[PDB]
Parts: structure tokens; C-alpha cells; sequence
């Protein structure tokens, strides 16, 4: 695991998916950020594995 | 004991100022006043009486307890002085049954319902050496009176989250209604009579009438029955790798 | 929900009282201080996606640390709860404002807060820093009123003292 | 209990919105005639002791068999429990004509109130026109209409705030119908 | 002591709290009220001789029979106690107008008088018939201002309706 | 409450038996195995805050409906009294296992639970995987089948302690239904 | 399906005759109106996600009650079900833009649907206001051009109909 | 429990006089400076718990020997105990501050605090101490003179406010000693 403590203060960066209560959770629990239904988005169920090798 | 509902959805509980008062030498207490008084007193009539609405000419025969509650400011005192009075059994002793008296003392004086059947027995252990004076002298000289109300405070119902059962918790809520419910409905007839002595729990809309504002009272049912089935025995299987375990 | 409407007419039923002169006069006090709490809560409604991106990146440049294996902020799910539990604390900011008292924030957002964030390990110094971040970013003449930086920078270190 | 604010709080927290500018000019128009609300709940609880009297005594002369013996407000301690039971009705119409929402009237006098008085006795269709008899007289307090007691007020409508305290004596009359 | 910044700091104190933004707004409504009320409260101070004796020798021209022996006022010495309960309301109306509440109405004046005036049979109604001729004698446009006139008229009614 | 040695003679109480040598071996093998009872109820305690914290995050996890406007674990004043129950579920599930009698958890916890919850408005469905999150916590602490932490035992089988603690888990279930 | 040309072939079949001029005459009709009602069909096909999840969520916030224990949306598989369901009627109003008629509506969303919502409990007031959200939300000129957006609300609400 | 406005009519009823033009002067120089008033005690409670957690931990620094053991802030139970009863201290001064009347402090706090303080073995010598503390620490917050967290005010003078929140602490400081 990296430590990110021993790095300089300003180079550790996060952002949230949206500054929104509404957003992030609606009042369903269709959320797309939050929880196990974060696997429910009509894309990302391929993906591009044709990109390397045949290994 | 975290309780959600407690100071958040209710109100604060009433009493005196403090309780350091009866260790000044010059004074016995905080000082009220009589306009700071007397809406205490209303709030003591409001709780071991239910509401009752006692009139002019009932409240004189009270005279004696609030004179001697506005010198020696114990809360306490002024309770027992008001359990013993002919206003407190000519509505609770006089045309009811015997658990009928008994579960409107645990209302009254501890905001409670009572938890077991064993518990409720030895309230008739104490008729029978002494009388009505007898089990209500032994509920206000209690431990657990001591350490919720003491002298200081009325003794109000209060949401704890940590109930020694869940069932006290039901028979708290049906004991004690909504703000427009006295205790003299039913014609005699305890409430909590039939589920103490079996061992059931209570109605589902009777307790959620008596709920706060603002804690869903009623939802939750499903419209198939309300109770448990003891009889029955459910598989409930968890998934491993394979297959479905029935650990029974 | 504690505000001027509600202890008032709760202290009248608690004696059995009418509305009592008194508490005409507590509700002029609704009449006077109304135009620095709305003019300060109108001001948060069409500039909170900006106090919330600035509020949350505060506790992530101050604490690296939150993004080790275990740590509160350890995966993307949990960098979004923690910009969501700052726009829920500013919403709440933004109810205060309209009720007048502080009865949305204390029994919507603060009631429970010791218990709940003492198990999780989300820890009270970072949202802290996020909400004391915007005490002092708030301009007296630039950003809204000089009376309205009064009333939003009351219920902001109310909240700072009863998280700490 | 909500009061008129609360009220548009929690109906968008379920939103999850914060209070705009499209609600705040319902809010606004709340306080600009809010002097209004606070110069005509006086005009009721000035008069609130010869309300109740006037009320009851007009149920007993359109049902004369209430004093009969048999009838529900036959005896004396009877009687005092019935000109003081006007009162908790009076009480908690007067704390939501100040609070503008009806919420600390049905949580706190509403709440099982034809609940009990079927447990006790008490005729439901003669205490409907107990609530409806002081419901007209509080109504033209607020307006200046009555006979007697001209109150001295300031020169404009209150039409609205004599509805609303209108439709406050009609939940408490529809409750216990 | 009933007044408006009683019911704040009990209201305060019995939930453990500071004293929040709700109540502060409320002693803001103590400042704008103070204009009339203490107007009103002044000039009762100095006009009290001759509104004291307006009101009890037209207390006697509705209740003609009060100087009949057997009943209250038989003789001279009666009356001259007469103007002495009389006198101490109008200085106990005087002092609620300056502290805001209805404190020292309800504490003194008000507080036992159902029983000394239910045993030493002296009739309620005539207070009630003494203590209004104080009030339609009330004009607003020469005498007060407008919102001192409906201060002193609320303050006259609170207790024609406590001894009714 | 019993124990199990107390349900032993109250079997023998309908028939007014004696405890003798044929119905002493379930209980001589009660104390013969009693080491590993105690020895796998301070494998709970010791690890019974991570359980709860686990058990009910991960309820959310797999429901995300509960922690928005209308959830019944939305503010911290309901998520902060849920961690609490979960916690007092473990607890009661902890006498039940070194009683070795599920008395306890029948009479105080779960006794009355269901008339709370339809009350209340608490979801059972959700508050039932809550519960078999930690049954499956506790299996792993017992037989020492844990990811992260593994504590130091003697070699054996407790392989009947864990489906005891599992039917304990199931009976909080059948009881919320 | 119910469309334009399978009911004038079955109207001609009952009746045992060959296309006459006027079962021509219709096909005609679905000629000069397909431009506009495969338009809707194919901005409905491109943003079809982002369309399901914006109505789907405007059933949760007008009827917040649906999470209360024992509702339709306690748990993740009844929302995982719900936002299924919506997207099941938002391909059969694909559907019957393609076709023409209310064909697909009719057989596999609208028939057995009042036995069903009915038997397993679930409030067919909130399979209309997620349907009646989106008929609100389009904009006649921005989405789809003004006949498109006729042909797509007419189908919007002939399913608020059926449910109704 | 009185306030200012309620010290003028105590004092003149045992005159039994009206409360006329010469004595409400004294009246109208307390809602001159109302808003100063209100400014003034907003500044205490905005930063109250860092005013009592400043004052109790100097309290350790200048005199180490309480953390010793047999000292009074020794265990983690008595030093929570002295961080609840500085809570109080400063509420019931803040409460005397805005009423302007030193009868909320003297009744509800000060009655009895010196015989519990000796009956617990409380030493008043460092209470002396700590309540010194934050009292001049309460009129920095006042005066706007404080290092940090200079609060936006409005250009006036506050001395006399500062002063009499002063001698607050004055009867705190001579009723515990
Ligand atoms: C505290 C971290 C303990 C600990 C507890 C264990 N948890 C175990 C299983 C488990 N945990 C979860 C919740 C987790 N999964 C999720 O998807 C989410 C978020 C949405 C969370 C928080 C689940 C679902 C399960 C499995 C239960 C089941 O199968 O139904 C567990 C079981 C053993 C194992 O993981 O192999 C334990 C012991 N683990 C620790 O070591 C610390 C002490
Ligand atoms: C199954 C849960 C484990 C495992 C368990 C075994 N533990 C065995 C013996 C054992 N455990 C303790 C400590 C326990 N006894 C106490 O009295 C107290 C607290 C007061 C505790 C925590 C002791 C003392 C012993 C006895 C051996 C010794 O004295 O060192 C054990 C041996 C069988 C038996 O003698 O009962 C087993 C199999 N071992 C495992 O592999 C699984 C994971
Ligand atoms: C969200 C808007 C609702 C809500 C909805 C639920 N609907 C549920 C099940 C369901 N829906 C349908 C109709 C659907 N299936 C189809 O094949 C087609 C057309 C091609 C349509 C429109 C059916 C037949 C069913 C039952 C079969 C199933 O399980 O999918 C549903 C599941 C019910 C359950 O879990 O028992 C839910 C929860 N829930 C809400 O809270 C609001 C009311
Ligand atoms: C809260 C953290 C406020 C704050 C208040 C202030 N306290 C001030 C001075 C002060 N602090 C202590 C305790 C301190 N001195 C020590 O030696 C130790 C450790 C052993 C500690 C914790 C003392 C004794 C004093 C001086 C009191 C006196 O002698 O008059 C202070 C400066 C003086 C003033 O302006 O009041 C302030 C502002 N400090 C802060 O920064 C935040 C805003
Ligand atoms: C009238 C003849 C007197 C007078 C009477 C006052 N007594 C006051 C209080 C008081 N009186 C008693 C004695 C009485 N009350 C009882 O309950 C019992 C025993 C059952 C007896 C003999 C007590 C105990 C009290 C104190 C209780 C209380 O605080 O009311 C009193 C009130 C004083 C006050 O306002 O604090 C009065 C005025 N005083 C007189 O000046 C005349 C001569
Ligand atoms: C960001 C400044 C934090 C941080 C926060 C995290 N918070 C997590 C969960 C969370 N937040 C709240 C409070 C919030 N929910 C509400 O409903 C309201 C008011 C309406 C508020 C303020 C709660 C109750 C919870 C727990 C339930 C949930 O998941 O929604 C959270 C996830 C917890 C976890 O890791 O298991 C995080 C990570 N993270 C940070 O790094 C800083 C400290
Ligand atoms: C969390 C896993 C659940 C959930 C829990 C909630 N429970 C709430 C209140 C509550 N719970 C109990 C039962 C508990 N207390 C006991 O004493 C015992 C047995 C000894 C048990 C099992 C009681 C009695 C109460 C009410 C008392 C009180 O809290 O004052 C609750 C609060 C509801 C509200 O705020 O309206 C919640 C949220 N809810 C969930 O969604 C998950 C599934
Ligand atoms: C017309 C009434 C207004 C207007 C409204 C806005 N709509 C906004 C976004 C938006 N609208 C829809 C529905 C519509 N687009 C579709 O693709 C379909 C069906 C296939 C329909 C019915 C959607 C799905 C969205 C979100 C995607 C997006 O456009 O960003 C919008 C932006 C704010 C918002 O997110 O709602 C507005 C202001 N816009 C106008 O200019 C006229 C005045
Ligand atoms: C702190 C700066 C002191 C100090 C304080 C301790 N007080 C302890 C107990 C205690 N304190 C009070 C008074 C407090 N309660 C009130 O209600 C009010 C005002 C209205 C005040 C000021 C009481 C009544 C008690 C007894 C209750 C209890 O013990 O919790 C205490 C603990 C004593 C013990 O553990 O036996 C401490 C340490 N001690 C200090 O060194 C500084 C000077
Ligand atoms: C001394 C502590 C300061 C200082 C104080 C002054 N403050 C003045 C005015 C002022 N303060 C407020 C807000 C106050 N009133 C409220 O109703 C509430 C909360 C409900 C609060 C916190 C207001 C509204 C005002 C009036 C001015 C305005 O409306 O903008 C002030 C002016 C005189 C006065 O009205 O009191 C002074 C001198 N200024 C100083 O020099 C020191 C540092
Ligand atoms: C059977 C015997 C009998 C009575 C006792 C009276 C009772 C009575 N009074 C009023 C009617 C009224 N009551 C009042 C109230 C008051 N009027 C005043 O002069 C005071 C200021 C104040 C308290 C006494 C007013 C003002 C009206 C007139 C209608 C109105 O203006 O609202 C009404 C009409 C209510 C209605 O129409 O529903 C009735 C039934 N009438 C009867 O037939
Ligand atoms: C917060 C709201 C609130 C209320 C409204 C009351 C509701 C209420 N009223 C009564 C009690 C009563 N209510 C009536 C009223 C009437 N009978 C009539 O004939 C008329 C139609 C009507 C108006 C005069 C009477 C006569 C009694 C007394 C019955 C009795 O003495 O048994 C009781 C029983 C009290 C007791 O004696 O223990 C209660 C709870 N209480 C509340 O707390
Ligand atoms: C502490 C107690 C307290 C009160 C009693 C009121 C007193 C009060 N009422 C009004 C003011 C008013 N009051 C009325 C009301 C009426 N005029 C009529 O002819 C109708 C009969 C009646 C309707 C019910 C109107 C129309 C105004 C002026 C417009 C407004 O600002 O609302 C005003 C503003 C001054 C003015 O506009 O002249 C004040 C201070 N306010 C308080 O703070
Ligand atoms: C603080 C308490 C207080 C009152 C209740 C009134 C009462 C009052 N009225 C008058 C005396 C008078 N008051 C009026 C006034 C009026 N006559 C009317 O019918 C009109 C409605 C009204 C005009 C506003 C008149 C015309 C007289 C002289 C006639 C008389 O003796 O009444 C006097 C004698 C001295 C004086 O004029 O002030 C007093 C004390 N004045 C007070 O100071």
C-alpha cells in the first residue's frame, strides 16, 4: 500500500463525481457512485482486451 | 443508551434547578417563585394524575402537599404525598382491578411498563403486607428511582434505547397515549393484563399512537399478520461455494 | 426543531397557557432579523457546488493520509460520501437560515454524529477542517452582507463546536 | 410540531434541495403581512374566556336534552368538564394560527380524541356544533365584524387569515365527526 | 418572573444548551416593542388620578347595590379600600407593560385571588365591570399612540379574563 | 432464564425424573468440551466492534436506498440508533452461546422485536442481512477461517460450536419475519 | 401488433377480400408520418440511460414512503427490479414509435398488468409518475423537433391511461 | 429568576410606587446599546469550546501536580468531570450576560457549589484559577482585542459591556472560595 504521507503536501489530489447530495445517492437507491449499484450503468460491461497479446 | 428519539423529537424533562441546593446552609433550594413554581406543580398533576382534570374543588383537598412542597422542595416527597391522597384512589384503586392499579403505578411513578410476570407478582406480594401504601412507598424508595428521577425531576416517560427488554418498551407505549388520553377509557380492565401473564407482545397501532412527530408511526406492517409464530421452524440457508448450508 | 415559533408555543403548552403577550413580541423579532438569514441562506442556494468543491478538497490537501489502506478516504466510493457528508452539512447550513433557529442542523446532522463517526473511523479533525476551511474564506463587504456574514457565520462554528 | 418555515424545509429535504429562490418569496410574503397574524391572534385570545362561554351555551339551547338527566353535560362536575374541554380546543387552534401549519394541533390535540370520546359517553354530533359556534364568532373577531367589542385595528383585509383559522376549526370539526 | 427573556434562558438551561441564534432573534423583538409599551407604561404613571377615580364611581353606577348593608361597600371605610384594589392594579398593570410579560400580573395579583375573593364574598364582577370602563374610555388618537393603545388594551383584557 | 444444565431438569420435571447416568452424558460432555465454549466466545468479543461496523456498512452496500432521503438509516440520528441494535443482537447472541441455551435471546431480545420494527417503520428485510453478515463473521472467528485475523488456538474441531451460534443467528430472523 | 398495416389486413381478412384503395390509402398515411415518429425513436434509442434514471428517481421523490419496511423499495433488489420495470415501458414506447401503433404496448406491458401490480403489491400511482415525469420533462424544441415530440408524449401518455 | 428589566419593579414595589419618567431613563440606555448587547454575547458562545478547553488545560500548566496521582484531574473520570463543570460555569455566566442581571447565575449554579466543592475534595484554589482564566479571555472575544479569530463587528465602544461581564466572574470567584 502506498503511504501518502511521506509525499509533499500539495501532490496528493482527490476529487469527488459530483459536489451533490442529489447526485450521488438519489431517494431510490439507484446510486451510480455509492454502494453496490454502482455496477448498474447501461455501458462497462465489455472491455478492450484485444488491445495486448494473445497471452 | 444513545436513544434517538429522547432530547430530539420530545421535549426536555421538567424539574427543579438543581440538586446542590439542599447542601447550601442558607437556603434549602433554588428559589423558584411562585410564578416559576406553580407551573411545576402543573406538571406533576399532569403526570400522576394522567389527565384527569381535577377541578377547584378537588385540588383543596390537595392544599396540605403543595405547602409543604413549596418549603421543602423535594420532588420526591411531593409524588408520595399525592399517591396517598383519596384523589389518587378514587381514580385508580376504587373501580378498577388489581393489575389494572398496578400498571397505572408504573406509569405514574416510572415511566414504564412493567417487564415480567414474576416482576408483577411481588406488587401483590406487597398488598398483602400492607396494603396500597405498601407497593407504592417500596416503587418510590426503589433503586431505579433513584437513579433516573431522584428528587430533582418529575418522573416522565423516557425513551432510554437500552430497555432490559423489548417488551418494556412496548408496554410503555400503550400505556401511555397521546396528549388527548386519560386513563379512565376502559371500564376498569388492564391493558397489559392478558400479555404479561402469557408472555405476548401488544398492537401494532395502539403503541404507534403514542409515538413522537416524526417517527414514521405506522409503516412497517406488512398485510399479512402481526405477530410471531412460535411453533414454526424456517430454513434459512446460507450460500457457501458449492451449495446451500442449512445450519439448523 | 428548535426555532423561535417552536420554544415559544412549546413553553406555552408546557404551562398550560394561551399565546401570551410575551410571545408576540419574540415574533417581531422573526420580522427584523429575517432579511440578514434569507438573504444569507439565498446567497448559499445559487453558489453551493462551488462551497462544496473548495470546503472538501481542504480536508484532502491538509490530510494525505486519509487515501493509506484502511483509512477513511481509501477508495473512490468513499472520496464521493465524504463530498456528500459536506453537502448534506451545508444543506443543513441552508435550512437554519430559513427556520431561524437551529433545529434542522442539531436534529438532522449533529444528533448521533459522536456515536455514528467513532465506529467508522471517520475521523471529527477533518470535518472540522473542512467547515472551519469556509468560516474564515467568507468576505464581509464581497460575498454577501455585513449583518448576513453575522447569521451564516453563526450556525458555521456551531457546528464546529459541537463536532470538536 | 412544524411551524410555517419547517414546513417548506422538510418537503425539501425530501428533495434533498436546498431552499431556492422560487420558495423564499412564499416565505418572504409570510413576514411582509406577518404583523397581521401576530395583530389578530390577540384579537382571539383577548375574547377567549367569553368564547368559550358563548359556545357552549348555544349547544345546549339547539340540543335542550344534553342537560336532561341521562345526557352527557346533566350534572355540575359534568358541566365544568366540558367548558374547560373547549378550552384545550381553543388552546391548540390559537398555537397553530401562530405557527401557520396545523401540526402541533393534530399531534398534540387531534391524536386519538374520537378515540376516547366514544369511550366515554360524550355525543360527537353536539360537540361538532360546540367547535362550529366559537369556528363563526373567532371568524368575525378577525374580520371586525362583531357586534359588541370593535377592536381598534389597522385598515386593510384579513380574509385570508380568517380562512386559515377557518380550515383550523374544520380539522378539528372533521376529526371527531 | 414571566417576560421575554425568561422564557429564552429557561427554555436554554433546561436542555443544557448555549444560548443559540433563537434566541437572540427574540430579544430583537423586545427592542422594537419598547417604543410603545414604555409609552404606554409612562403614561399611566401620571394620569393614574384621574383614570383610578373614573373607574370605581362608575363602578357603582352598573352595581347600584353594592351600597346596601349586607353586601361589600356598606359604609364609607370600604370604599375607601375599594380604591386601595383598585389602585393596586392599575400599579401592577403598569409594571407588566415595563417588564414585557405578564409576570408581575400573574404572580401577585392574580395568584390566590380566586379564593380570598371566593371566602370574604366579595363579588368578581365588579372588578370586571371597573377594569373595563378603563378600556372603552381608552381612545387611542388624543391621549396614547396607536401601538400604545393596543399594549395597554392587551394588558386590561389579560386580566378580565383571569377573574372571569 | 436457563442454561443448559437448566433445561436439562425441567425436561424431567414434567415427568418428576431423577437426573440420572443415562441423561448425565449430554451433560458430561457439556463440560467435557467446555473449554472450547469459552474458548470461542472471547474469539466474538474480542473482534465484536469490527463485527458490527462490518455487518451494517455492509447492509448499506448492498442496499443504497437506506442511506437516502426516505432510507431508514438516512441521518445520523437513525444510522447511529441502528449500529446500536446490531450491537445489542451480538450481545445477547454471546450469553446465548455461553449458556448454551437460546433462553436469553428469546425472552429479552426477541420477544416483542417484530411490534417495534412494524411501529417504528424499521425494514426486517435488510435488518435480517445485517444479521446473517455477522452469523457468517462468526463462523470464521470460531473456526478460525478469517482473512485478516487469526488468533491463537489449540487444534481441533469446533465445528458444532459454530452451527450452534448459527441456529442462534437464524432464531433472530425468525423471530423479525 | 396493433399498427396501421395489421389493421387494415386483418379488417380485409374478416371481410375475405383483396387490398382495396382505401387499405392503400392508410399505408400511405404511415409514409408521410414516419419521419416524425422515427425521429422520437431514435433519441429515445442514443439517451435511453440517462432517460430511464432521471424518471426513475422521480418516483422516489414524490413518494419517499416507498423505502419504509415491507414497501416495494426496501432493499437493493426491489430498486434494481424497479428501475428495470421503467426501462421495460421506455422500450415498448421505442417499440411502438417503430412500429406505428400501440401494439407492443398493448401485448407484453398493459395486458395482466392490473393482476399483477395488484397481487404483489406494488402502487401503479408510481408506475405512472416516473411515465408522467418524462412526458413533462421534454422540451418541444431542444430533445426532438415539434412533431416528434407530438408522436413521443402521445405514446407517454396513452400508458398513463392504460395504468389509469 | 429575574432579568434587568424585572431588578427595576422588585425594587419598587417595596415603594409600591408607579415606575415613572425618572427611572426609565436606566431602561432606555439598555436598548441603546441592545444590539451591542447582542453582538457581545454572540462572540462567547461562538467560541465556547475552545474558551473552556484553553482554560482547563492552562490550568494543568500552571499547576502540574493535578495530573500526579491523588491529584484531582488525575484520571480520565475526574478530568472529564472538570471539563463538564467549566461547560457550566461559562453557560450560566452567558446567560446572566444577555438578561444583564446576575440572578441566573447566583440561584441556579452558585447555590451550594462551595459545600459540594469540600464535600468531594474539590481544591478552590486552582477553580479560582481556571474561572480567571476565561475571564479574561471573555473580554478579549468582547473588545475585539483577541490574537486570533479577530470577529467582524461594528465600530463602537463595548468597555462598559466588557467590565460588566467582568464582575460575573467576580461572583463566580467569591461564592467557590
Ligand atoms: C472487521 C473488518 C473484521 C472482519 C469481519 C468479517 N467480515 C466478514 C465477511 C463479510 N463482510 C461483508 C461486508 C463487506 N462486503 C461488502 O460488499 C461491503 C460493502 C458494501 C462490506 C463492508 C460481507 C458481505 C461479508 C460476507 C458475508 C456473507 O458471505 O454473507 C468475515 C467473513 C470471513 C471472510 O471474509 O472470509 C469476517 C471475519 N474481518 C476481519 O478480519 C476484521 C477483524
Ligand atoms: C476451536 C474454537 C479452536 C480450538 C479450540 C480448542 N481450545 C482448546 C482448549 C483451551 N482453550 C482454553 C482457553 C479458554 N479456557 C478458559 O478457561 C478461558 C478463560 C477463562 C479460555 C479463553 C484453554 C485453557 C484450553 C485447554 C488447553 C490448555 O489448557 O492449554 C482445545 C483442546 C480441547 C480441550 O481440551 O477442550 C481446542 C481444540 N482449537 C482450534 O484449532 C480451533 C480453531
Ligand atoms: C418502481 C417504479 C416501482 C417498483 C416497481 C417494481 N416492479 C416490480 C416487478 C415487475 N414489474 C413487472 C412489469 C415489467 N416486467 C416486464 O416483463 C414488462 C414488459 C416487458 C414490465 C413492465 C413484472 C411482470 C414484475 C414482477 C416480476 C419481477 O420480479 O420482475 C418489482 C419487483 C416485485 C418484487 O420484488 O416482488 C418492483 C419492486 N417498486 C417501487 O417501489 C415502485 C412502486
Ligand atoms: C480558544 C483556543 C481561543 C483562544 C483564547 C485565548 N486564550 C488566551 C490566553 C491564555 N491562555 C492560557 C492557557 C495557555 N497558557 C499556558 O501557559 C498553557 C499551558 C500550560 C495554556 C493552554 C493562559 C494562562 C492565558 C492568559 C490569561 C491571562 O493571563 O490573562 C488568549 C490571549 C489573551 C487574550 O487575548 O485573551 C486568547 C485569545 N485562543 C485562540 O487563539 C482561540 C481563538
Ligand atoms: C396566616 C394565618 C399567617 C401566614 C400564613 C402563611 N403560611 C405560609 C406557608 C406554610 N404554612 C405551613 C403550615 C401548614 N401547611 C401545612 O402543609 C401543614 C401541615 C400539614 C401546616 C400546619 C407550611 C408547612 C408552609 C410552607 C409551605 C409553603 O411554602 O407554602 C405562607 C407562605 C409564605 C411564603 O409565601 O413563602 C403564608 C403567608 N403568614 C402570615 O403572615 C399570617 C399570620
Ligand atoms: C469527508 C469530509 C469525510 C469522510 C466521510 C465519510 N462519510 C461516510 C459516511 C457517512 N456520512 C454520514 C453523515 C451524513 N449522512 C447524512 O444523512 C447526513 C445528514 C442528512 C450527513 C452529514 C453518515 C450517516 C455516514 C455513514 C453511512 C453512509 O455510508 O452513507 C463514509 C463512508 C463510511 C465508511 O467508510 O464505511 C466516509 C468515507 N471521509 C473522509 O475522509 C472525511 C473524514
Ligand atoms: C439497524 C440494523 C436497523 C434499524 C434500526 C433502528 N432502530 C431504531 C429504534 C429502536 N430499536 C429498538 C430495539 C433494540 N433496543 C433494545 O432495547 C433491544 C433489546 C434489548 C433492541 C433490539 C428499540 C426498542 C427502538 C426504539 C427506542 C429508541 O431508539 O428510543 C431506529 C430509530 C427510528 C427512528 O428514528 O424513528 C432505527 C433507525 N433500522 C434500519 O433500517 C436497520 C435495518
Ligand atoms: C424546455 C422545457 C426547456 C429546457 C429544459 C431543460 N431540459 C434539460 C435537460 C434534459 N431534458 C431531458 C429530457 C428530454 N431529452 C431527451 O433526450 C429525451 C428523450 C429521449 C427527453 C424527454 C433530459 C434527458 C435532460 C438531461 C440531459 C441534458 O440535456 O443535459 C435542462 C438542463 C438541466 C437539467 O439537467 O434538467 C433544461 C434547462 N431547456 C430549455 O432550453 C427550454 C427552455
Ligand atoms: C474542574 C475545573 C475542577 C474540578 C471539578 C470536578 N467536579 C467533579 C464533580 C462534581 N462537580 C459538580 C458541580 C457541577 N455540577 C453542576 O450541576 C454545576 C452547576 C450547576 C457544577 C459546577 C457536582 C455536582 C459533582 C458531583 C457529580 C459527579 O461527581 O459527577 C469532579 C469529580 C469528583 C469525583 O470523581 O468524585 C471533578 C474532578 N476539579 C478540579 O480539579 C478543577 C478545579
Ligand atoms: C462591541 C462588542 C463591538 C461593536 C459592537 C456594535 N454592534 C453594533 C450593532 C449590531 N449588531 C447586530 C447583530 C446582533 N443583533 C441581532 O439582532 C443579532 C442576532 C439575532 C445580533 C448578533 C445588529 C443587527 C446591529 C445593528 C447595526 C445594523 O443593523 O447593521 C453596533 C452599532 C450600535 C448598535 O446598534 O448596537 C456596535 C457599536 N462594535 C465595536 O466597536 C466593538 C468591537
Ligand atoms: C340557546 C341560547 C343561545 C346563546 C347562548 C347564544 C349563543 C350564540 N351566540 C352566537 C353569536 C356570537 N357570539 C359572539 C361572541 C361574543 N359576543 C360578544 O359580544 C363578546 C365580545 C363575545 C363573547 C361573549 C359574537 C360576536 C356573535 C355574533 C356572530 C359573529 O359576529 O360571529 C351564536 C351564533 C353562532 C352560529 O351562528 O353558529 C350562538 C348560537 N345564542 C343562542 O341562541
Ligand atoms: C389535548 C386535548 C385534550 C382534550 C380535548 C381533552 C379530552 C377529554 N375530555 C374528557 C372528558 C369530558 N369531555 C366532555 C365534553 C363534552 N361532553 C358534552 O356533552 C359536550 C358535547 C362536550 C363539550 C362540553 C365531558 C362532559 C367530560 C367528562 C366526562 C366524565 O366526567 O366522565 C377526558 C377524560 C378525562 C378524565 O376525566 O380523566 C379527556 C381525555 N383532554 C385533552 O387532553
Ligand atoms: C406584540 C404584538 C403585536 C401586535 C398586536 C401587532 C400590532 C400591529 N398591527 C399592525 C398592522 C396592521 N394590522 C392590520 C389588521 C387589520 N386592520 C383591519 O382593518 C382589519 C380589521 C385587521 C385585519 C385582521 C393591517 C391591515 C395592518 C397594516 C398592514 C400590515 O403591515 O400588515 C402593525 C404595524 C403598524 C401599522 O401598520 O400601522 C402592528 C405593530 N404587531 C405586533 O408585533
Ligand atoms: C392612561 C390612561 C388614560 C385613559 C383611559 C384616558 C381616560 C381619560 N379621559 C379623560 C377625559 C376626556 N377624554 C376625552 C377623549 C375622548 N372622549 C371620547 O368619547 C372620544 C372617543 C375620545 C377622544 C380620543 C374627552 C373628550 C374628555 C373630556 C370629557 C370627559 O370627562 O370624558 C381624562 C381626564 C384627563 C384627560 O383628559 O386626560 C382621563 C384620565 N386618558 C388617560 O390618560
Amino acid at each position: 500500500f502506498v503511504d501518502y504521507q511521506i509525499f509533499a503536501p500539495g501532490t496528493v489530489k482527490v476529487s469527488p463525481d459530483s459536489v451533490n447530495a442529489n447526485e450521488l445517492n438519489p431517494v431510490s437507491g439507484m446510486s451510480k457512485y455509492i454502494g453496490k449499484t454502482q455496477k448498474l450503468v447501461g455501458d462497462q460491461g465489455i472491455s478492450d482486451r484485444s488491445d495486448k497479446l494473445p497471452m | 443508551a444513545f436513544s434517538s428519539i429522547q432530547n430530539v423529537l420530545t421535549d426536555a424533562p421538567l424539574g427543579t434547578p438543581s440538586a446542590m441546593g439542599f447542601l447550601d446552609e442558607r437556603t434549602e433550594k433554588p428559589l423558584m417563585g411562585p410564578s416559576e413554581m406553580d407551573e411545576l406543580v402543573y406538571a406533576v398533576y399532569k403526570q400522576v394524575f394522567g389527565n384527569a382534570h381535577i377541578m377547584e374543588s378537588e385540588r383543596a383537598e390537595l392544599r396540605d402537599a403543595e405547602s409543604l412542597f413549596r418549603y421543602l422542595r423535594d420532588v420526591r416527597e411531593f409524588v408520595r404525598a399525592l399517591a396517598k391522597s383519596n384523589a389518587y384512589t378514587s381514580r385508580f384503586l376504587q373501580g378498577n382491578q388489581q393489575y389494572r392499579f398496578f400498571e397505572l403505578n408504573f406509569k405514574h411513578l416510572l415511566g414504564r411498563g412493567p417487564r415480567s410476570l414474576e416482576e408483577m407478582a411481588s406488587h401483590s406480594a406487597l398488598y398483602a403486607e400492607g396494603g396500597f401504601e405498601a407497593v407504592i412507598d417500596a416503587i418510590l424508595d426503589s433503586d431505579e428511582y433513584a437513579q433516573e428521577f431522584g428528587s430533582t425531576v418529575v418522573p416522565y416517560c423516557r425513551f432510554k434505547g437500552e430497555y432490559p427488554t423489548n417488551e418494556e418498551f412496548n408496554r410503555m407505549l400503550v400505556l401511555k397515549g397521546a396528549n388527548s388520553t386519560s386513563d379512565k377509557a376502559g371500564k376498569g380492565r388492564s391493558k397489559l393484563c392478558y400479555s404479561i401473564a402469557a408472555g405476548c407482545s401488544q398492537n401494532w397501532l395502539s403503541m404507534s399512537k403514542a409515538l413522537p412527530f416524526g417517527t414514521e408511526k405506522g409503516t412497517g406492517f406488512n398485510l399479512i399478520s402481526s405477530s410471531r409464530n412460535p411453533a414454526a421452524r424456517p430454513r434459512i440457508g446460507t450460500k457457501i461455494p458449492g451449495g446451500v448450508v442449512f445450519s439448523s | 426543531m428548535k426555532s423561535v415559533i417552536t420554544t415559544v408555543v412549546s413553553a406555552a403548552d408546557a404551562a398550560g397557557r394561551f399565546p401570551s403577550n410575551s410571545d408576540l413580541e419574540s415574533i417581531q423579532g422573526n420580522i427584523q432579523r429575517s432579511a440578514a438569514r434569507l438573504e444569507a441562506a439565498e446567497k448559499l442556494a445559487g453558489n453551493h457546488e462551488a462551497v462544496v468543491k473548495e470546503a472538501g478538497d481542504a480536508c484532502f490537501a491538509k490530510y494525505a493520509y486519509l487515501k493509506n489502506p484502511g483509512e477513511a478516504g481509501e477508495n473512490q466510493e468513499k472520496i464521493n460520501k465524504c463530498y456528500r457528508d459536506v453537502d448534506h452539512y451545508m444543506r443543513l447550513v441552508n435550512y437554519c437560515l430559513v427556520v431561524g433557529g437551529t433545529g434542522p442542523l442539531d436534529e438532522w446532522g449533529i444528533a448521533g454524529a459522536r456515536e455514528v463517526y467513532r465506529t467508522l473511523n471517520l475521523p471529527t479533525s477533518a470535518y472540522v477542517a473542512s467547515i472551519a476551511y469556509t468560516r474564515d474564506r467568507l468576505c464581509v463587504p464581497r460575498d454577501m452582507s455585513a449583518q448576513a456574514g453575522v447569521e451564516f457565520s453563526a450556525y458555521l462554528d456551531y457546528l464546529i463546536n459541537a463536532l470538536s | 410540531m412544524l411551524d410555517a418555515f419547517s414546513r417548506v424545509v422538510v418537503n425539501s429535504d425530501a428533495k434533498a434541495a436546498y431552499v431556492g429562490g422560487s420558495d423564499l418569496q412564499a416565505l418572504k410574503s409570510f413576514i411582509a403581512d406577518g404583523n397581521k397574524r401576530l395583530d389578530a391572534v390577540n384579537s382571539i385570545v383577548s375574547n377567549a374566556s367569553c368564547m368559550v362561554s358563548d359556545a357552549v351555551s348555544g349547544m345546549i339551547c339547539e340540543n335542550p336534552g344534553l342537560i336532561s338527566p341521562g345526557g352527557n353535560c346533566y350534572t355540575n362536575r359534568r358541566m365544568a368538564a366540558c367548558l374547560r374541554d373547549g378550552e384545550i380546543i381553543l388552546r391548540y387552534v390559537s398555537y397553530a394560527l401562530l405557527a401557520g401549519d396545523a401540526s402541533v394541533l393534530e399531534d398534540r390535540c387531534l391524536n386519538g380524541l374520537k378515540e376516547t370520546y366514544i369511550a366515554l359517553g360524550v355525543p360527537t354530533n353536539s360537540s361538532i356544533r360546540a367547535v362550529s359556534i366559537m369556528k363563526a364568532q373567532a371568524v368575525a373577531f378577525i374580520t371586525n365584524t362583531a357586534t359588541e367589542r370593535k377592536m381598534s385595528f389597522a385598515a386593510g383585509d384579513c380574509t385570508s387569515l380568517a380562512s386559515e383559522v377557518a380550515s383550523y376549526f374544520d380539522r378539528v370539526g372533521a376529526a371527531i365527526s
